[PDB]
C-alpha cells in the first residue's frame, strides 16, 4: 500500500498520483526579468456554469502567486493549509514570508502525507512563484514531495509538447508582456479552439505584488494577441 | 523394472541401490519401504573439507603460497565439488598461459569468478557480523 | 465459508455463525438443572473430575445473600462476570443499601455481554448462566446464552444430552409448583440421574446442590447436607 | 483457527489448545499430596558439564511455606512467579497472615488465561503448587486456561500418561512422606532416559513442623542410594 | 483494469479512483429528479415525489429542506446521507451565525460541505456520504444564487441545474433552453421548469406530485408552494 | 451383502505401540532388560513399519558393533536417528 | 460475489451488500405491525413459544422507552435492547435539556443519525433491528414513524415488519382507518395477526398488544388484553 | 512468500526492506570523500542537469549542518529533509544543553537511533 | 499450519520465529569466554580488516560497569540496543541499591527484556545471543549466556557464533578441573581453536577481578602462539 518498498523500482502510489497529475487540466508559468507569468486553461463542460465561481489563479500573500494542474478539492486544502502557515510566520517574525520557506514547508506537509499508510497522495502539481527581495522566483512541487526552480513550464495535458515549445519559444529575458504573449502561445498551442476571455483565467506578479487579472484587460489582451 | 528388481524374482542378494540429485518429483509408488529403504543426502563439504580438497586439487599446480586458500574457503563456502577442480585447472590454465611456475593470486580469482558466475553473497547478510 | 471467521461478518443468510459457534461450545459442558417452586428455588448442577485423584471441578458457586448463579462452558469468563456480577451488586448495596431485583442485574448482563457481541476485538462469551433470586415477587429461575438473548423460565436445563432433562421437566412442570423443598431437590436430582448414561449412578461427590428461599439465604451444599438428598430413592425403571 | 479470537465450528481452543500442547514437550515433574506434607520433585535435563546445575530453576520460593514448579516456556513462568511473589506479600501487607495457596492460585488465574492484544498472548506454562495452610498440607494443579483444580499427586508435561498411571498404580490416600519420595523417583527413573544421580533431579518437601526449607540438598545422594 | 479489486480509496493506474465514481451513482439508486433555475431576481426548485402508499403520509416525504432562513435546498440519493449532510449544513450554517455575527452566504456553506465531503474522501474507513446536494439562496450585491455540491467535493455552481436520474436529457432541454436570451420573469422561471421535468419524465400529472420551493428577491425568506397555486401555476401552463 | 461392517483405524496412541515394539523385539536378537513406555514416550506418530525400521536401525548398529542381545542403548542410538536424525533430518536442537 | 465484507466498501454497482444482507436478516424474524387511528397508536406483535419451555411474559418486544412513546421491535433482540437503551438516553437528554416531552420527529431522527453512523465504518457491523415508534400529544395528534436497518426514519398510517410485510399490508390498508377511535382497532389488530400463520409452518404463537392515545391521557402501557378478551372470542369468529 | 512488511524476518534469517532500501540506494547520485589531514572535501553528481533550473540553492547535496559539519547524501530525496531537519535540530539541542559543539559521533549514533526506530517498528 | 507471525503456535507445538532468529546467531561471528578462578577472559574472533578504515568503533565487547563485561554474536544492532538500555539500567540498579551490580540481576533484566519484547505485537526478536561475565559476590567469577528466546543460563566455558559445535568440542577437550598462565594458555589454546585462527584477527580482553578490562596487544599474543606451536612441536 504505502508502507512497503517494491522489489526493485519506486512508489507506485506516488507514481499513480503523478498520472493522475499528468492526466489534468494544463497550464503554463513563465518567469521573467522583473515579473513572473501564471495561466491555467479552464475550459467548463458545459454552456451553462458561471466563470466567477471557482478561480484557479489564487493569492497566498499580496505577492506570492500559485497555480497548479490537478484536483481543486484537493488544492483548496493544501492551499487553506499554505495561507494558515504563511499567517503564521508573519505572526512569529512580523514580516511576509519568502517563498522558499513557503515551499519547503508545503513540501513537509505534502510529504507528510506520503507517509504511511492510510491516506493518500494530492493529486496535485503546485507551480508557486513571487516577488521576494527584488528577484522573482519560480517553484514548481509535486506529489513526491519534492520541488524545483524554473524559468518557465508547464503541467497537464501535452506538458511534453508544450515544453519542447517552451525551449524554442522563451529565453531569459523578456518583460511581463511578452512573457504572456508568449504563455498564451504556448497555451494555444495545446488548449481547444474556442479560447475566449473565460476559458483562460492569468494572473501575474510585478515587483508591486501580485496582481490577478480581470476578464477586461484578458479579454482585450487576447483580442487576437498575435 | 519394479517387477523385477524388489518385488518379483526378488533380491536374494542383488545390491541394485538407487542413488540421486533431488527428493520430489518421484512416483511414490516406491517411497514406501520394501522397495527402497534407506535415504541419504550430501552437503557441501566444510572448512575442514574445504582446505582437503583445496590441497588435493591445489597439489596439481605449484602454489604460490602466498594465496590465501582460506579466503577461497570462506567466500566459496558453498563449493559443492565442481567449483574447487573447475577452479584450480583453470588457475593453472590462466598461470601457465604465461608459463609461470606459480600462480599469483590475481589468476585464482580470475578462474574462480569465471567459474563462479552469479555469486552475489554480500547483503543479505551481509548487513550483521 | 470463507466470510465464517469474525463477529462483524453477517452471513449471506444473515446468521452469524460466531453465534452459533458459541452456542455450540455452550453445549459441550456439563448438565445441570435449574427449577423452583412458589416459594424455593432450586439449581442443581454435576461435577466432573481430570482424574480420579483428583477432586472435581465445581460449578455452583455463590454471588450474594440471595443471588446463586450455575455456570457451564469456559471459566475465565465465569469468574469474569462472577466478579462483574458480584461488583454490580455491591454497588447497588452501597447505594441504594437495598438487595437487587433479578431483573434488572440481568438485563445489566445483557448489555454487559453485548459489546463484545458487536465490536471486533473480543469474543462472545462462552457461559452457561443459570440465575436463582429473590426479589418482592419471589423466585425467579432465569438463564442466558452467548447471544446475550436471556431467558425467564419456571425449568431450565442446560450442558450435555440436557434434552431428556427437558422431556422430564415437560412432565412434571405442572407438579413442580406445589411441592416443598425436598421433593422438589430431588425432583431435580430425577432430572440428573437421566442427565447420565444408564450403566453408572450418580454418586455423592459428582453433585451439588444450592437452595435459596424466601426467608433462606442462598447457600451451597456437598456431599453433607446431600448424603440427606439422596436417600429418598428408588432404582431406575431397568 | 489463525488467531485467538475467533471459536470454532465444533469445540476447539487453539488458542488455548496449542498452549496445552506445548505443555508436553517440557520436562517433568512430580508433586503428592501426603497429610505429614506435600514432597514434589523435576528433572532438569542437564545438556552439558558446563551446564551449572544449581542455576536451572524448577522449584523456587514463594513463600515460607508455599512452594512450586514450572513447565514449558521458561519466562512466561518467570512472569507467573514474579507476580505471585508479590501479591502474597500485598496479602502480607493487609492481612498480617499468610495468603493460602487457593488464594495464590485464583490470584495467578485471575490473569494466567487473561491474554489481550487489544481493548498478550495467551502463556505457555503449567504449574504445580504445594504449600501448607490451616487446613494442613495442599497440593494444587494449574493450566494455561486458568482452569484450575485440586490434585492429590499431578504429573506434568513429558510422560505423564505413564507417570500418571503407575502413579495411580502405587498411591493412596494414607500413604507416609518418604514412601511417597522413593515412590515419586521410581517413577522418574523410569521416566527418565539418564543414570539417576546426584545432579540429575532435586526434591521439594514442605512440612507443617517443617515450614521452612523446603528443599533436600545432597542428603537426596543417600535417598537415591536407598533404592 | 482491476485487477486491484477497488475495495479501498487508492490510487488505480491510469489513472483514477473507482471509489467516488462508484458514489457518483448513489444518486441514481435514489430513483428521483431535481431541477434548478436561476434567470433573474428569482430562484427556483422543482422536484417530484414517489408515493405508491396511501397508508404512507405525505408531509414527511418532503426533500426540501429549509436549511436557515434564507437558504433552502432539496436532496436526492439515499436518504440517510441527505439527511445527515442536512443536519451537518444547519450545524455548520449556525457556527457561522455564532462565530462571525451575520447571516453565511451560500457560496462559504457549500465550500465548507466539500471540505466535510473531502476530509471523508481523504482519510479512509468511512463510507464517502452518497448523496448530491443542490442549494439555493439570494445574496446581497449578487442577486441569487443556485450551487451544486458534489459526493466527492466539488462544488460549483450555475445558471440551470439539475441532479439524479435523467439529467443529461435535462441538461440536455437547458441547452436548448437557455440559450435564447429573453428575461425569465418568475412565471417564464416556474413554466420553464415544469416544463422542462414534463419532457424529461414526460408525464403531464395532477399538483400532488412535484415540490416546488422558490426563493425571489421581494421576500427573501425561503419559501414552499401550496397545493392551489401549484395548480394555478400548472392550468397557467396548460395551453 | 458385499460389504457390512465399516471398520476403521488409525495410529494407535501407545498401547497397541508398545505391543509392536515388543513383536519386533521377540522378532530379532534383543535386550530383555529394555523397556518400551519410555521409547513409547519417544514414538510421537508412526507405522509399524516405521517402527520396524527403528529396529533396523538397532540392527544397523549391533552391525557395527558386535551386539547380541540388542540395548535400550543401541535402541537409544536407533531413537536419536529415527525421531532426531530421522524425525525428518536433523533440524531440532539448539533451543532449550 | 464479489466485494461485499466490508461496511466502508462499495460495489461495482454502487450499493452497500452488508446493508442488505442486514435488512433481509430481519425478514425471518416475528411479525410485527403497527397502525394509528384518530386519536391513538396501537401496536401488535406475532410471539411464537419455542415448544414449551417459555413463561408467556418473557423477553417482551413491546419495550417502553419514554412516558409517551414505546417500541415494536422485531429482529436481533439484544440489538434492540442497546438501541431501546440509547433511546432512552436521548429522551432523558432531551427531558433533562428543554423540561418537555420529546416531539417523535426530533426523536426519530437523532435515532437514524445513530443507525446511520453504525452503518458508516467499517468497524462495526449495520444493526439488525427494525422497530415502531408511536405517539400522541394534546397539541399534535397521534405519529407513528418506522426505521429501517440502515437509517431511513419516514412516516405512516400502517405498518408491517417481518415474514408477512406484504401479506399484512395487503388487508391492512382496506381498513377505514381514520373514522376509527382505536377501541375498535384493537380487535381489528387481533384479526390482522390472527390472520397470519395459524398453523402452518409453527405450531403456536401468542400475541400481545401495546396501547398509546388520548384514551391513555397521553400514557403508553400494554392493554390488559385479558380485559374484554377481544382476540379469541372474535379470532374464532374470523375462521369463517 | 514472506514479503508482506518490514516485520518480522524472513526464514533463513535475513530482511526484506533493509536489502531493499540498499537497493533503493544504488540507483541516486554518487558521493565520496578522501583521505586528507588540515581539510576534508565531498564531490557530488548533479542530478536533472537540464538547462531550464535556477542553481540558485548553492547546495543541493551538500547540507552545512551545525558550522563544522557538513553532510552528502543520497537515495529518496524528501525523506532527507525529515532527516537534515532533525540532525539540525538535535546538534543544536545538544549546543543548549552544554555550549559546546556536538563531537559527531553521538550525532551519528543520534541519527542511527532516528533510522532504527523505523527498523523495528511496525508497520 | 500458515506463516505469520511470533503469535501463533506450531501444528505440532512449536514457535518458528524464535528458532528462526536463532539461525541469525548460528551464522555469526565468533566470541569465547572462560572463566579462570581469579581473573576472568573472552574475547572475539574475526577483526576482518577491510584495510583502509578505522576499527576501535567497531568494538564487540565492551562493559556496563566496572565488574561485568559483555560478548554478543548476531546482528550488531540490536547488541547496540541492548547495551544501550543494559547501562542505563544498571546505573539504574546503583541508582536504589547501593551494592556494585551483581551479574545474575543485569542477566535477568537482559532476559526479560528480550522476552517481553518478544511476546508483543509484531516487535522483532533481538537476533542476539550475549554473554555476560563478571565476578561481584566474594570475586566470584561467573558467565550467562542468554537466547532470543531469553533463557539466561549459566556456564562455566562457552562458545557462540559459526561453527560453536566444534570450538566448544574444543573446550569439552581441554576444560581440567586442574592460576592464570593456565587460563592465559588456555585463552590462547582456544583462539588457536578458532574457526580460521589466522594469528591477527584474534581480539581479545580479560578481566581480574578486581581491575577494569584490558585490551592486549598482537605480539604478546604472537609469543602465546609461539609457545602454542613449541608445545605442539613438544608433542611429537
Ligand atoms: N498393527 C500392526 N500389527 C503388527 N504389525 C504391524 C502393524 N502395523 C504395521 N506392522 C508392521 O509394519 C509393516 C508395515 O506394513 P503395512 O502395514 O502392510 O504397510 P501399509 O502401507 O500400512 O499397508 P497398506 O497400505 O495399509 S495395504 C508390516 O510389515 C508389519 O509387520
Amino acid at each position: 500500500s504505502l508502507t512497503t518498498f517494491s522489489p526493485s523500482g519506486k512508489l507506485v502510489q506516488i507514481e499513480y498520483a503523478l498520472a493522475a497529475v499528468a492526466g489534468g487540466a494544463p497550464s503554463v508559468g513563465i518567469k521573467a526579468a522583473n515579473g513572473v507569468v501564471l495561466a491555467t486553461e479552464k475550459k467548463q463542460k458545459s454552456i451553462l456554469y458561471d466563470e466567477r465561481s471557482v478561480h484557479k489563479v489564487e493569492p497566498i500573500t499580496k505577492h506570492i502567486g500559485l497555480v497548479y494542474s490537478g484536483m481543486g478539492p484537493d488544492y483548496r486544502v493544501l492551499v487553506h493549509r499554505a495561507r494558515k502557515l504563511a499567517q503564521q510566520y508573519y505572526l512569529v517574525y512580523q514580516e511576509p514570508i519568502p517563498t522558499a520557506q513557503l515551499v519547503q514547508r508545503v513540501a513537509s506537509v505534502m510529504q507528510e502525507y506520503t507517509q504511511s499508510g492510510g491516506v493518500r497522495p494530492f493529486g496535485v502539481s503546485l507551480l508557486i512563484c513571487g516577488w521576494n527581495e527584488g528577484r522573482p522566483y519560480l517553484f514548481q512541487s509535486d506529489p513526491s514531495g519534492a520541488y524545483f526552480a524554473w524559468k518557465a513550464t508547464a503541467m497537464g495535458k501535452n506538458y511534453v509538447n508544450g515544453k519542447t515549445f517552451l525551449e524554442k519559444r522563451y529565453n531569459e529575458d523578456l518583460e511581463l508582456e511578452d512573457a504572456i504573449h508568449t504563455a498564451i502561445l504556448t497555451l494555444k498551442e495545446s488548449f481547444e479552439g474556442q479560447m475566449t476571455e473565460d476559458n483562460i483565467e492569468v494572473g501575474i506578479c510585478n515587483e508591486a505584488g501580485f496582481r490577478r487579472l480581470t476578464p477586461t484587460e484578458v479579454k482585450d489582451y487576447l483580442a487576437a494577441i498575435a | 523394472l519394479l517387477n523385477q528388481l524388489d518385488g518379483f524374482d526378488s533380491r536374494g542378494d542383488v545390491k541394485v541401490i538407487m542413488a540421486t540429485n533431488r527428493i520430489e518429483t518421484l512416483d511414490p509408488a516406491l517411497i514406501r519401504p520394501g522397495r527402497i529403504d534407506r535415504k541419504i543426502e550430501f552437503p557441501l563439504p566444510d572448512e575442514k573439507t574445504k582446505k582437503r580438497i583445496f590441497q588435493i586439487h591445489t597439489s596439481r599446480m605449484t602454489l604460490a603460497d602466498d594465496v590465501t586458500l582460506d579466503d577461497l574457503i570462506m567466500a566459496k563456502d558453498d563449493l559443492s565439488g565442481a567449483d574447487i577442480k573447475a577452479i584450480c585447472t583453470e588457475a593453472g590454465l590462466m598461470a601457465l598461459r604465461e608459463r609461470r611456475m606459480k600462480v599469483t593470486n590475481e589468476d585464482f580469482k580470475k578462474s574462480k569468478e569465471n567459474v563462479l558466475y552469479k555469486k552475489q553473497e554480500g547483503t543479505p547478510e551481509g548487513l550483521y557480523l | 465459508n470463507q466470510y465464517d471467521n469474525d463477529v462483524t461478518v453477517w452471513s449471506p443468510q444473515g446468521r452469524i455463525h460466531q453465534i452459533e459457534y458459541a452456542m455450540e461450545a455452550v453445549k459441550q459442558g456439563s448438565a445441570t438443572v435449574g427449577l423452583k417452586s412458589k416459594t424455593h428455588a432450586v439449581l442443581v448442577a454435576l461435577k466432573r473430575a481430570q482424574s480420579e485423584l483428583a477432586a472435581h471441578q465445581k460449578k455452583i458457586l455463590h454471588v450474594d445473600n440471595h443471588i446463586g448463579i450455575s455456570i457451564a462452558g469456559l471459566t475465565a469468563d465465569a469468574r469474569l462476570l462472577c466478579n462483574f456480577m458480584r461488583q454490580e451488586c455491591l454497588d447497588s448495596r452501597f447505594v441504594f443499601d437495598r438487595p437487587l431485583p433479578v431483573s434488572r442485574l440481568v438485563s445489566l448482563i445483557g448489555s454487559k455481554t453485548q459489546i463484545p457481541t458487536q465490536r471486533y476485538g473480543r469474543r462472545p462469551y462462552g457461559v452457561g448462566l443459570l440465575i436463582a433470586g429473590y426479589d418482592d415477587m419471589g423466585p425467579h429461575i432465569f438463564q442466558t446464552c452467548p447471544s446475550a438473548n436471556y431467558f425467564d423460565c419456571r425449568a431450565m436445563s442446560i450442558g450435555a444430552r440436557s434434552q431428556s432433562a427437558r422431556t422430564y421437566l415437560e412432565r412434571h412442570m405442572s407438579e413442580f409448583m406445589e411441592c416443598n423443598l425436598n421433593e422438589l431437590v430431588k425432583h431435580g436430582l430425577r432430572a440428573l440421574r437421566e442427565t447420565l448414561p444408564a450403566e453408572q449412578d450418580l454418586t455423592t461427590k459428582n453433585v451439588s446442590i444450592g437452595i435459596v428461599g424466601k426467608d433462606l439465604e442462598f447457600t451451597i451444599y456437598d456431599d453433607d447436607d446431600v448424603s440427606p438428598f439422596l436417600e429418598g430413592l428408588e432404582e431406575r425403571p431397568q | 483457527d489463525r488467531g485467538v479470537n475467533t471459536f470454532s465450528p465444533e469445540g476447539r481452543l487453539f488458542q488455548v489448545e496449542y498452549a496445552i500442547e506445548a505443555i508436553k514437550l517440557g520436562s517433568t515433574a512430580i508433586g503428592i499430596q501426603t497429610s505429614e506434607g506435600v514432597c514434589l520433585a523435576v528433572e532438569k535435563r542437564i545438556t552439558s558439564p558446563l551446564m551449572e546445575p544449581s542455576s536451572i530453576e524448577k522449584i523456587v520460593e514463594i513463600d515460607a511455606h508455599i512452594g512450586c514448579a514450572m513447565s514449558g516456556l521458561i519466562a512466561d513462568a518467570k512472569t507467573l512467579i514474579d507476580k505471585a511473589r508479590v501479591e502474597t506479600q500485598n496479602h502480607w501487607f493487609t492481612y498480617n497472615e499468610t495468603m493460602t495457596v487457593e488464594s495464590v492460585t485464583q490470584a495467578v488465574s485471575n490473569l494466567a488465561l487473561q491474554f489481550g492484544e487489544e481493548d498478550s498472548r495467551p502463556f505457555g506454562v503449567a504449574l504445580l503448587f504445594g504449600g501448607v495452610d490451616e487446613k494442613g498440607p495442599q497440593l494444587f494443579h494449574m493450566d494455561p486456561s486458568g482452569t484450575f483444580v485440586q490434585c492429590d499427586a499431578r504429573a506434568i508435561g513429558s510422560a505423564s500418561e505413564g507417570a500418571q498411571s503407575s502413579l495411580q498404580e502405587v498411591y493412596h490416600k494414607s500413604m507416609t512422606l518418604k514412601e511417597a519420595i522413593k515412590s515419586s523417583l521410581i517413577i522418574l527413573k523410569q521416566v527418565m532416559e539418564e543414570k539417576l544421580n546426584a545432579t540429575n533431579i532435586e526434591l521439594a518437601t514442605v512440612q507443617p513442623g517443617q515450614n521452612f526449607h523446603m528443599f533436600t540438598k545432597e542428603e537426596l545422594e543417600e535417598v537415591i542410594k536407598d533404592i | 483494469s482491476a485487477g486491484f479489486d477497488r475495495h479501498i480509496t487508492i490510487f488505480s493506474p491510469e489513472g483514477r479512483l473507482y471509489q467516488v465514481e462508484y458514489a457518483f451513482k448513489a444518486i441514481n439508486q435514489g430513483g428521483l429528479t431535481s431541477v434548478a433555475v436561476r434567470g433573474k431576481d428569482c430562484a427556483v426548485i422543482v422536484t417530484q415525489k414517489k408515493v405508491p402508499d396511501k397508508l404512507l403520509d405525505s408531509s414527511t416525504v418532503t426533500h426540501l429542506f429549509k436549511i436557515t432562513e434564507n437558504i433552502g435546498c432539496v436532496m436526492t440519493g439515499m436518504t440517510a446521507d441527505s439527511r445527515s449532510q442536512v443536519q451537518r449544513a444547519r450545524y455548520e450554517a449556525a457556527n457561522w451565525k455564532y462565530k462571525y455575527g451575520y447571516e453565511i452566504p451560500v457560496d462559504m456553506l457549500c465550500k465548507r460541505i466539500a471540505d466535510i465531503s473531502q476530509v471523508y474522501t481523504q482519510n479512509a474507513e468511512m463510507r464517502p456520504l452518497g448523496c448530491c446536494m443542490i442549494l439555493i439562496g439570494i445574496d446581497e450585491e449578487q442577486g441569487p444564487q443556485v450551487y451544486k455540491c458534489d459526493p466527492a467535493g466539488y462544488y460549483c455552481g450555475f445558471k440551470a441545474t439539475a441532479a439524479g436520474v435523467k439529467q443529461t436529457e435535462s441538461t440536455s432541454f437547458l441547452e436548448k433552453k437557455v440559450k435564447k436570451k429573453f428575461d425569465w420573469t418568475f412565471e417564464q422561471t416556474v413554466e420553464t421548469a415544469i416544463t422542462c421535468l414534463s419532457t424529461v419524465l414526460s408525464i403531464d400529472f395532477k399538483p400532488s406530485e412535484i415540490e416546488v420551493g422558490v426563493v425571489t428577491v421581494e421576500n427573501p425568506k425561503f419559501r414552499i408552494l401550496t397545493e392551489a397555486e401549484i395548480d394555478a401555476h400548472l392550468v397557467a401552463l396548460a395551453e | 451383502g458385499r460389504l457390512d461392517r465399516k471398520i476403521e483405524f488409525s495410529l494407535p496412541d501407545l498401547e497397541g505401540r508398545t505391543h509392536i515394539f515388543k513383536i519386533h523385539a521377540r522378532s530379532m536378537s534383543v535386550e530383555r532388560d529394555i523397556r518400551f513406555e519410555l521409547l513409547a514416550r519417544l514414538c510421537p506418530n508412526s507405522t509399524g513399519a516405521e517402527i520396524r525400521s527403528v529396529c533396523t536401525e538397532a540392527g544397523m548398529f549391533a552391525i557395527r558393533a558386535r551386539r547380541k542381545i540388542a540395548t535400550e542403548k543401541d535402541f537409544l542410538e536407533a531413537v536419536n536417528k529415527v525421531i532426531k536424525s530421522y524425525a525428518k533430518f536433523s533440524a531440532t536442537p539448539r533451543y532449550m | 460475489t464479489g466485494y461485499d465484507l466490508s461496511a466502508s466498501t462499495f460495489s461495482p454497482d454502487g450499493r452497500v451488500f452488508q446493508v442488505e444482507y442486514a435488512m433481509k436478516a430481519v425478514e425471518n424474524s416475528s411479525t410485527a405491525i403497527g397502525i394509528r387511528c384518530k386519536d391513538g397508536v396501537v401496536f401488535g406483535v406475532e410471539k411464537l413459544v419455542l415448544s414449551k419451555l417459555y413463561e408467556e411474559g418473557s423477553n417482551k418486544r413491546l419495550f417502553n422507552v419514554d412516558r409517551h412513546v414505546g417500541m415494536a421491535v422485531a429482529g436481533l433482540l439484544a440489538d434492540a435492547r442497546s438501541l431501546a437503551d440509547i433511546a432512552r438516553e436521548e429522551a432523558s437528554n432531551f427531558r433533562s435539556n428543554f423540561g418537555y416531552n420529546i416531539p417523535l420527529k426530533h426523536l426519530a431522527d437523532r435515532v437514524a443519525m445513530y443507525v446511520h453512523a453504525y452503518t458508516l465504518y467499517s468497524a462495526v457491523r449495520p444493526f439488525g433491528c427494525s422497530f415502531m415508534l408511536g405517539s400522541y400529544s394534546v397539541n399534535d395528534g397521534a405519529q407513528l414513524y418506522m426505521i429501517d436497518p440502515s437509517g431511513v426514519s419516514y412516516g405512516y398510517w400502517g405498518c408491517a415488519i417481518g415474514k408477512a410485510r406484504q401479506a399484512a399490508k395487503t388487508e391492512i390498508e382496506k381498513l377505514q382507518m381514520k373514522e376509527m377511535t382505536c377501541r375498535d382497532i384493537v380487535k381489528e389488530v387481533a384479526k390482522i395477526i390472527y390472520i397470519v400463520h395459524d398453523e402452518v409452518k409453527d405450531k403456536a404463537f401468542e400475541l400481545e398488544l401495546s396501547w398509546v392515545g388520548e384514551l391513555t391521557n397521553g400514557r403508553h402501557e400494554i392493554v390488559p388484553k385479558d380485559i374484554r378478551e377481544e382476540a379469541e372470542k372474535y379470532a374464532k369468529e374470523s375462521l369463517k | 512468500r514472506y514479503d508482506s512488511r518490514t516485520t518480522i524476518f524472513s526464514p533463513e534469517g535475513r530482511l526484506y526492506q533493509v536489502e531493499y532500501a540498499m537497493e533503493a540506494i544504488g540507483h541516486a547520485g554518487t558521493c565520496l570523500g578522501i583521505l586528507a589531514n588540515d581539510g576534508v572535501l565531498l564531490a557530488a553528481e548533479r542530478r536533472n542537469i537540464h538547462k531550464l533550473l535556477d542553481e540558485v540553492f548553492f547546495s543541493e547535496k551538500i547540507y552545512k549542518l551545525n558550522e563544522d559539519m557538513a553532510c552528502s547524501v543520497a537515495g529518496i530525496t524528501s525523506d532527507a529533509n525529515v532527516l537534515t531537519n532533525e540532525l539540525r535540530l538535535i546538534a543544536q539541542r545538544y549546543l543548549l544543553q552544554y555550549q559546546e559543539p556536538i563531537p559527531c559521533e553521538q550525532l551519528v549514533t543520534a541519527l542511527c537511533d532516528i533510522k532504527q526506530a523505523y527498523t523495528q517498528f511496525g508497520g | 499450519s500458515y506463516d505469520r507471525a511470533i503469535t501463533v503456535f506450531s501444528p505440532d507445538g512449536h514457535l518458528f520465529q524464535v528458532e528462526y532468529a536463532q539461525e541469525a546467531v548460528k551464522k555469526g561471528s565468533t566470541a569465547v569466554g572462560v572463566r579462570g578462578r581469579d581473573i576472568v577472559v573472552l574475547g572475539v574472533e574475526k577483526k576482518s580488516v577491510a584495510k583502509l578504515q578505522d576499527e576501535r568503533t567497531v568494538r564487540k565487547i565492551c562493559a556496563l560497569d566496572d565488574n561485568v563485561c559483555m560478548a554478543f554474536a548476531g546482528l550488531t544492532a540490536d547488541a547496540r540496543i541492548v547495551i544501550n538500555r543494559a547501562r542505563v539500567e544498571c546505573q539504574s540498579h546503583r541508582l536504589t541499591v547501593e551494592d556494585p551490580v551483581t551479574v545474575e540481576y543485569i542477566t535477568r533484566y537482559i532476559a526479560s527484556l528480550k522476552q517481553r519484547y518478544t511476546q508483543s505485537n509484531g516487535r522483532r526478536p533481538f537476533g542476539i545471543s550475549a554473554l555476560i561475565v563478571g565476578f561481584d559476590f566474594d570475586g566470584t567469577p561467573r558467565l550467562y549466556q542468554t537466547d532470543p528466546s531469553g533463557t539466561y543460563h549459566a556456564w562455566k566455558a562457552n562458545a557462540i557464533g559459526r561453527g560453536a559445535k566444534s570450538v566448544r568440542e574444543f573446550l569439552e577437550k581441554n576444560y581440567t578441573d586442574e592460576t592464570d598462565d593456565l587460563t592465559i594458555k588456555l585463552v590462547i589454546k582456544a583462539l588457536l581453536e578458532v574457526v580460521q585462527s589466522g594469528g591477527k584477527n584474534i581480539e581479545l580482553a580479560v578481566m581480574r577481578r578486581d581491575q577494569s578490562l584490558k585490551i592486549l596487544n598482537p605480539e604478546e599474543i604472537e609469543k602465546y602462539v609461539a609457545e602454542i606451536e613449541k608445545e605442539k612441536e613438544e608433542n611429537e
